[PDB]
């Protein structure tokens, strides 16, 4: 599986979960930006790679990266 | 003693390039296709 | 799950054909397998340069068993100027008789290739004389190929594993290896010229049956521990030596002559021996510099923290850095493709034209395959140098251990020094392509007189401080009341001003206007090369594009569409493209030595020095007409030996070309396409019966770039070997 | 201070005003360093002694009439006898090397070890002029601009010889025949376009 | 030139130079089993010159003497 | 304090005396029991290879002991390899005042070997050939003569 990592630049904008086609990411509560709410990755068994999250991403430098690792049927993207 | 029988080429370059790599193929196929305890 | 890779659970859980793939690749990268240790990454490398040594042993054996068994060796050393050597037999039952009759030639009885890599002038000149020396040589190689197959084994097991420290210990092993490796071997190669090489070159047999009983001296040893080393130096072989008889022979082992055997054109068996006994002597005492058990010599990290500039110029210095060396396996990798990369380069340029072995220079064909063969080799030496200097700043450099060192010091100039690099390319291609393109407008509106020629004044005036008095210059060794002149009048300069003055050699060939534009094309490749080597692995840890690049390692796809589109950033693409470069300019190298060859050879340099100022020259009158004897080797007509240089010459071109398929077209387009075809097997009946075990998948993003790579660099290379042997041999063969 | 090398600039600031034959000469600064500048200043000297032996050994010489300092060695490479003052030498060659390396070693060894000084008086001053060490400051800066001079001339020795070939007093005597025909400029060799 | 008064000459004034002159700059500039120094060359030269600096000193001295000796016999050679 | 190889040298740690004939000598530090089996039997050869030849050349046998090899060889190697396998094997699983004498004989043979094979190479002459020429003519008989002189012992 891939490796997927927030950082504690986000500014809870939401736009990496917006953006993620596999549905990995999502928002949880936090108090270190004004948002109140920090990205999340529970369900990296499904991430792909295809790093459309680190695209939407709007710090400098990101915060949300993705680490490309093990390859599964899942983060093969295979149908078969 | 040292010179090969005047044959050897017809065996060998047979041996070598049809036999061997037959059963190194199916030995290595084997191999990567078999499946851990 | 599938057990292959063992060295990687990550790999053999990964259910496609990918797996097989990177199996392969990764077998070798000891550091990245599970469950790898220092001590055990250290024991796994040393058994496997055993395994090294017995399979070059295995195959310098193979090569000495086929010329005795299958070779004309022994009818060879009877007229080497006109008898073709051979390299082994054929027996391929898909030759027609046509083609058995073609490939029978230089005395055998059956169809055979011609020899190109020149064991045969080598073996010569060390005194092998008959099939039984070969013979003998060659189970005496496997003989030491089993045996280092063996120590390979035994040092893997629980009672003969070295430990860490062991693998450590540099002083130690430098003092044996220039000393024992270096010094002892060089040496015991002086013993055997003196003993057997330079006896049988003046038709004395020494073999292992009397070498006894035989004096390699008239006075035997009484010089050497009087003092009176001249003794040895006394009465050489005269000009009319016919080598390998007594004829004209003298008596010295040990001379400086300086020159050319008169008749056999290469170097003196004696000067050879005087020189590998000097260098044995140098290096013996060399390898007494560092301190081992005896409380004596050198500590090398000593020696690091003492050399740093009082001004600060440097910084700390070379402080730090025998850890970093010492530490690194990636370093020292590094450190030796570099020097053995430039050693190579080295081989090649001056075993053509100060030819060590007899006859070797009369073979064309050898002499142009040799030359081509080592300078290819040095190119792929070099890159890698740079390619695992690269995996040393990611995998190994710590920036906290070399605080302020000059190592640390490079990365922070780094722009200044690819900028640099950059505009030095940017000028040479300008201005060389520039001054080509001038000269083929002049060439084509038919005004030759209006090309711009820059002669090779500063090489020229190089070439007149060594002897060569075409230019005029005359100073140095040009000029005969110089004291450099004068103090070597009685030692060397007399065969080597000989040798210099003959411009029937390569001993400092003349060079003009055509000779100038192309070194700047040399230059101009070895400095793009060295900007993406460089630059590569200067930004391998971190870019202004992606400033975390060292954590994602030396080889990655790359970091996707976004900030504008990442394709090729990592490190090893760097090196990819790099390659390009390399086979480029070793192809102009080897161009440039092929054709001011094949001139000289033909007794008309001018065909050359008028041609080569414009590029619709090269083209014209090196490649096209030297392709006509290659592309005919068949033809509706019939077909004669060269017809496998013509059919390997298009293989060539045909694997060159199916290697354009994955460097342009890209993977995406390739997974959609296998989809259909996993459809479509799945809903075939009598063919869904039969069912893959792994996924079929296309071929991922680096592993492409690399295949197609391989297929443009085995083309590239095919295909010139073919051309330049059937176009010398074809010519003088 | 000694002086100044260039009138109306200043003396750098690493050059200690107390420092013998200091006239603030160090544009390219490569005294800014006080560790250099401790091995510079012991050098110096050195090469100023060596160099005053070397001038009035080749003036010697050729003034006594035993030819000049180029010539001296000839004897050596073409088989002859080593003369002093005309008297002849019994040793050769390879004698005199073995003599001059385990003196010099010895000599040199010696000095060095003693970590730098570069006024060692006692035995090397047995009349004791600088024994006072209170007018030594007048006698220091004496010794450094002879010394100075001494290794300028010798340098002029060499070059004038491989432009001319000839012996100092030699090539001093052509000076005073012919000043503007006989100089640097007249050469062919100093100034390549005159 | 006699080899033995050559050869002993050089390698009695290097052993000299070594034990008297530059003796004390050595020593100051001197200072998982096959590693250790276990042997302790120990010596009763009161200067603590032992045997391996014997060997050093001894060997320097054979090499420059041999070099005295065939350079001079150059000298008068024939075709060379 | 037992006599040590070097005067007034310590003897090395890892040797405590124990083993027969332990001067304290391992400046390599190689010894860091194995070797001390190693050092008899190549010492044991010696003696038995050493004895055979000075006496092989009193009863007048010849050729030269290094010409000696000058049944036919080719099957007498297979018995040897045979035959010495067995008892090595054997003594080999068995492993798995007279001792020092034993050493100091043995070492003093092994040493007397090269003696004889340098000699033979150098001078060409037997153990008791080489020795009664030093007798005769000690100044004149030496190394320094025969390395001199090798066109001389070679011009037979
Ligand atoms: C301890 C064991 C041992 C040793 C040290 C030697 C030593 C020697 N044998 Mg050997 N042998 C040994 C065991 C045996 N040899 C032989 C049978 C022979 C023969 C038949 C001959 C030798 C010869 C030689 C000499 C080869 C010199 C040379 O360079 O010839 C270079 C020449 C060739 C290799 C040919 C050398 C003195 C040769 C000799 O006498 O040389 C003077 C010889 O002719 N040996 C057998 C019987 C299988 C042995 C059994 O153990
Ligand atoms: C057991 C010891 C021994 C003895 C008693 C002799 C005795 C003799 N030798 Mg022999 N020799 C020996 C060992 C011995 N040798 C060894 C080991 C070598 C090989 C290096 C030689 C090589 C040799 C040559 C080349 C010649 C002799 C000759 C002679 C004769 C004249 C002496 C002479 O000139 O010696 C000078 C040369 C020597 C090597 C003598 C060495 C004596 C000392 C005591 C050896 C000490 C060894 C030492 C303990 C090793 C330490 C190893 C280290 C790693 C710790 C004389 C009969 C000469 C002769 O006339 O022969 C017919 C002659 O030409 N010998
Ligand atoms: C790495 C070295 C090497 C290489 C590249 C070659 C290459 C070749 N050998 Mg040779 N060969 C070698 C070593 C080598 N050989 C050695 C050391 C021996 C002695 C045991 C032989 C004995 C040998 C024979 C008897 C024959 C060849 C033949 C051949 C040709 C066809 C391949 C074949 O039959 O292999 C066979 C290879 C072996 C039997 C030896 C392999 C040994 C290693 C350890 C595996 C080919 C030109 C054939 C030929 O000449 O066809 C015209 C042929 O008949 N070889
Ligand atoms: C070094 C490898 C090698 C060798 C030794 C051969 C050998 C042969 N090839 Mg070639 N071939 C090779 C590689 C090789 N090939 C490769 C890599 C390719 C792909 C590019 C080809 C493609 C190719 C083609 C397209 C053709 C050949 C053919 C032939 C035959 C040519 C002679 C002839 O007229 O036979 C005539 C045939 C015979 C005399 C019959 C010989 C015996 C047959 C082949 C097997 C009998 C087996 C037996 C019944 C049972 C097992 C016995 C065994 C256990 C002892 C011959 C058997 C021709 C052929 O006839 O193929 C069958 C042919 O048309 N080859
Ligand atoms: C002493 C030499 C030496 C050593 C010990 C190493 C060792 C290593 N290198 Mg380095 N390297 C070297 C030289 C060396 N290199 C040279 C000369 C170059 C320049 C060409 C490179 C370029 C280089 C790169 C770019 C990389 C390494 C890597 C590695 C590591 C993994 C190797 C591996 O798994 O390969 C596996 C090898 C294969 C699967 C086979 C590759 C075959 C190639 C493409 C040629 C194929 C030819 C073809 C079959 C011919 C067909 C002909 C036809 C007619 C039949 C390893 C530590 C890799 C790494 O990760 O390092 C940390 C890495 O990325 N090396
Ligand atoms: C023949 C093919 C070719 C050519 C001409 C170039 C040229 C160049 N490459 Mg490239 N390269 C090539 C193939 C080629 N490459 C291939 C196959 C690869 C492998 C993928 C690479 C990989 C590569 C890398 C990785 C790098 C280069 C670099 C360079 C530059 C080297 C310095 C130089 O020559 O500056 C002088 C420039 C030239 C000779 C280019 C041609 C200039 C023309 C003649 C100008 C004409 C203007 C005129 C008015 C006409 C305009 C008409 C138009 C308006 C219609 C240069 C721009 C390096 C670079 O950028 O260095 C700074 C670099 O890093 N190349
Ligand atoms: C030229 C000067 C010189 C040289 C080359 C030597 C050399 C040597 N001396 Mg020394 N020595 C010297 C001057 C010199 N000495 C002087 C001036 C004195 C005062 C009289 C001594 C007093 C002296 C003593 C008392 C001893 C040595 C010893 C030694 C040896 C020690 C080697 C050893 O066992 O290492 C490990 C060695 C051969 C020792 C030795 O064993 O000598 C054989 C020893 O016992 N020397
Ligand atoms: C391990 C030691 C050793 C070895 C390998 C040899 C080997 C040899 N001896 Mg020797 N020998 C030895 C010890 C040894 N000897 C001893 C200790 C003595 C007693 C002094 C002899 C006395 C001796 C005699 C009297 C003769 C041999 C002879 C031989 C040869 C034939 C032996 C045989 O037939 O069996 C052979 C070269 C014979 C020989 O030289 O034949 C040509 C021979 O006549 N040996
Ligand atoms: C990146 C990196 C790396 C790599 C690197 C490289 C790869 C390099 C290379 C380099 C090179 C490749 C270099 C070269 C050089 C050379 C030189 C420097 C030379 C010189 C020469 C000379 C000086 C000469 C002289 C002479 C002459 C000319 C003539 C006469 C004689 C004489 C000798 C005098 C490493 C690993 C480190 C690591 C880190 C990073
Ligand atoms: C034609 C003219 C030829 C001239 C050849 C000159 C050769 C010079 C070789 C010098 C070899 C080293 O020898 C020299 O090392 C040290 C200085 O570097 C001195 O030793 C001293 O050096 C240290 C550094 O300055 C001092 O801090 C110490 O007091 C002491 O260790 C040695 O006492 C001297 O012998
Ligand atoms: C420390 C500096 C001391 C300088 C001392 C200078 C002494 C000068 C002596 C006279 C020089 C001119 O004399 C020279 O003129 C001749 C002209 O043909 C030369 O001839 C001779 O070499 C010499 O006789
Ligand atoms: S890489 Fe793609 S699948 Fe994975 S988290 Fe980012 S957007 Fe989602």
């Amino acid at each position: 599986a891939h490796i997927v990592k927030i950082y504690d630049t986000c500014i809870g904008c939401t736009q990496c979960v917006r953006a993620c086609p596999l549905d990995v990411l999502e928002m949880v509560p936090w108090d270190g930006c004004k948002a109140s709410q920090m990205a999340s990755a529970p369900r990296t068994e499904d991430c792909v790679g295809c790093k459309r999250c680190e695209t939407a991403c709007p710090t400098d430098f990101l915060s949300v990266r993705v680490y490309l690792g093990s390859e599964s049927t899942r983060s093969m993207g295979l149908s078969y | 003693p040292f010179v090969p029988p005047s044959w050897a080429p017809s065996v060998f370059v047979p041996l070598t390039g049809l036999v061997l790599p037959a059963i190194a193929m199916a030995t290595l196929f084997v191999y990567i296709e078999k499946e851990a305890p | 799950t599938k057990l292959f890779p063992k060295f990687s659970q990550g790999l053999a859980q990964d259910p496609t054909t990918r797996r097989i793939w990177y199996g392969l690749a990764m077998a070798h990268d000891f550091e990245s397998h599970d469950g790898m240790t220092e001590e055990n990454l250290y024991q796994k490398i040393f058994a496997s340069h055993f395994g090294q040594l017995s399979i070059i042993f295995l195959w310098t054996s193979g090569n000495l068993f086929h010329v005795a068994w299958q070779g004309n060796f022994e009818q060879w050393v009877t007229d080497p100027v006109h008898i073709r050597p051979i390299a082994h037999a054929i027996w391929d039952p898909h030759f027609g008789q046509p083609a058995v009759e073609a490939f029978t030639r230089g005395g055998a009885s059956g169809p055979v290739n011609i020899s190109t890599s020149g064991v045969y002038q080598w073996w010569y000149t060390i005194g092998m004389r008959t099939n039984q020396d070969l013979y003998v040589g060659s189970v005496f190689l496997a003989l030491v190929s089993a045996i280092f197959l063996f120590a390979g084994w035994l040092h893997l097991q629980p009672n003969f594993q070295p430990s860490l420290s062991w693998f450590k210990d540099a002083e130690s092993r430098l003092n044996h290896h220039l000393s024992g490796l270096f010094g002892v071997s060089s040496l015991a190669w002086t013993g055997h010229l003196v003993h057997v090489a330079i006896p049988e070159s003046r038709g004395q047999h020494v073999g292992w049956d009397n070498f006894l009983s035989v004096l390699p001296h008239p006075q035997g040893l009484t010089p050497f521990f009087t003092g009176n080393w001249a003794a040895y130096a006394q009465s050489p072989d005269t000009a009319s030596h016919v080598f390998g008889t007594a004829q004209g022979s003298g008596q010295a082992i040990l001379t400086f002559l300086g020159g050319f055997h008169p008749q056999t054109q290469s170097l003196w068996l004696t000067d050879m021996a005087h020189h590998h006994l000097a260098i044995a002597v140098i290096f013996i005492v060399a390898g007494h510099m560092y301190r081992t058990n005896f409380g004596i010599g050198h500590r090398m990290q000593a020696i690091l923290e003492a050399h740093t500039p009082p001004s600060g110029s440097l910084g700390a210095g070379h402080k730090g850095l025998f850890d970093t060396v010492n530490n690194s396996l990636h370093f020292q990798l590094g450190l030796a493709l570099a020097s053995v990369g430039t050693i190579t380069s080295l081989v090649a340029q001056h075993m053509y034209s100060l030819p060590p072995y007899a006859f070797q220079a009369i073979d064309f064909t050898t002499q142009a395959a040799l030359y081509t063969h080592h300078q290819y080799i040095a190119g792929f030496i070099m890159c890698g140098a740079f390619a695992h200097g690269a995996i040393f700043f990611i995998r190994d450099y710590d920036p906290e251990q070399n605080k302020g060192n000059v190592l640390a010091r490079m990365l922070d100039h780094k722009e200044a020094l690819i900028s640099h690099l950059s505009w030095v390319s940017l000028f040479l291609g300008f201005h060389t392509l520039g001054l080509y393109v001038h000269n083929d407008v002049m060439q084509a509106f038919g005004t030759p007189e209006k090309q711009i020629l820059i002669e090779p004044v500063f090489a020229q005036w190089i070439q007149a401080a060594h002897g060569k008095a075409l230019y005029g210059f005359d100073f140095l060794l040009s000029s005969k009341t110089s004291a450099a002149f004068a103090n070597g009048q009685s030692l060397w300069l007399p065969g080597w001003l000989d040798a210099i003055n003959n411009n029937q050699n390569s001993l400092f060939l003349t060079i003009g206007p055509g000779d100038f534009l192309v070194h700047h094309a040399i230059a101009l490749g070895l400095h793009t090369t060295t900007l993406i080597l460089v630059k590569g692995a200067l930004d391998a840890r971190g870019s202004k594009l992606m400033p975390d690049k060292k954590d994602f390692g030396y080889s990655f796809p790359c970091d996707g569409p976004g900030r504008g589109g990442t394709c090729d950033i990592s490190a090893y693409d760097a090196f990819y493209l790099a390659v390009f470069w390399m086979l480029n300019t070793i192809g102009w190298v080897t161009f440039y030595w092929h054709w001011k060859h094949l001139t000289l050879w033909q007794g008309n340099v001018a065909q050359f020095d008028e041609s080569s100022t414009y590029l619709m020259g090269w083209l014209r009158d090196y490649l096209w007409l030297n392709s006509s004897q290659l592309i005919n080797g068949y033809n509706p007509f019939g077909m004669n030996s060269l017809s496998v240089w013509a059919w390997t010459f298009l293989f060539g071109h045909l694997i060159y070309a199916t290697g354009f398929m994955f460097l342009i077209s890209w993977r995406g387009y390739w997974q959609e396409l296998i989809e259909t075809l996993v459809w479509a097997h799945e809903k075939t009946p009598l063919a869904n019966l039969v069912y893959w075990k792994d996924k079929p998948v296309a071929l991922s993003i680096v592993q492409a770039r690399l295949v197609g790579l391989a297929h443009f660099s085995v083309g590239y290379i095919f295909t010139y070997a073919a051309f330049l042997i059937a176009s010398t041999s074809g010519r003088f063969g | 201070k000694a002086g100044n090398w260039l009138p109306g600039s200043d003396a750098p600031a690493w050059l200690p005003d107390d420092l013998p034959g200091n006239y603030g000469f160090d544009p390219l600064s490569l005294g800014k360093e006080p560790a250099s500048l401790k091995r510079f200043t012991e050098s110096e000297v050195i090469h100023g002694r060596w160099a005053m032996l070397g001038v009035a050994g080749s003036l010697a010489v050729e003034l006594l009439g035993y030819g000049n300092w180029y010539d001296a060695p000839l004897w050596a490479v073409n088989g002859g006898k080593a003369t002093w003052f005309g008297i002849e030498v019994p040793f050769d060659l390879n004698a005199l090397l073995a003599f001059e390396f385990v003196a010099m070693a010895a000599a040199e060894g010696q000095r060095g070890d003693a970590g730098g000084v570069v006024y060692p008086g006692g035995a090397f001053d047995p009349l004791g002029f600088a024994k006072d060490s209170s007018k030594s400051g007048e006698l220091k800066l004496k010794e450094i601009k002879n010394g100075r001079l001494a290794m300028v001339a010798f340098l002029g020795f060499v070059a004038q010889h491989a432009a001319t070939g000839k012996g100092p007093i030699a090539a001093l005597g052509e000076h005073l025949a012919n000043p503007w025909g006989a100089n640097f400029a007249t050469n062919g060799i100093s100034v390549p376009f005159f | 030139l006699d080899p033995q008064i050559v050869i002993s000459g050089s390698t009695a004034a290097f052993l000299a130079i070594g034990r008297f002159v530059f003796l004390g700059y050595q020593r100051r500039e001197a200072n998982d089993d096959l590693q250790k120094n276990s042997t302790i060359f120990a010596t009763n030269d009161p200067a603590g010159f032992n045997i391996i600096d014997v060997a050093g000193w001894g060997a320097l001295g054979h090499a420059v003497g041999f070099a005295v000796l065939a350079i001079n016999s150059l000298q008068g050679a024939n075709l060379s | 304090a037992r006599p040590t190889w070097l005067p007034g040298l310590n003897p090395p740690a890892h040797l405590k005396g124990a083993l027969a004939g332990d001067n304290g000598f391992d400046p390599l530090g190689l010894g860091q029991k194995w070797y001390a089996e190693a050092e008899k039997t190549n010492g044991r050869w010696a003696m038995m290879a050493v004895a055979g030849i000075l006496g092989q050349e009193l009863l007048g046998v010849t050729p030269a002991w290094w010409e000696a090899g000058a049944i036919p060889a080719q099957a007498l190697t297979p018995i040897e390899f045979i035959v010495m396998g067995f008892l090595e094997i054997k003594r080999y699983q068995g492993f798995k005042s007279m001792a020092t004498k034993e050493v100091k004989n043995g070492r003093l043979a092994m040493v007397a070997f090269i003696g004889f094979c340098v000699q033979a190479l150098a001078t060409r002459t037997q153990p008791i050939e080489g020795l009664t020429a030093h007798l005769a003519d000690p100044f004149g008989k030496n190394i320094t003569y025969y390395l001199t002189h090798l066109p001389e012992t070679l011009g037979s």
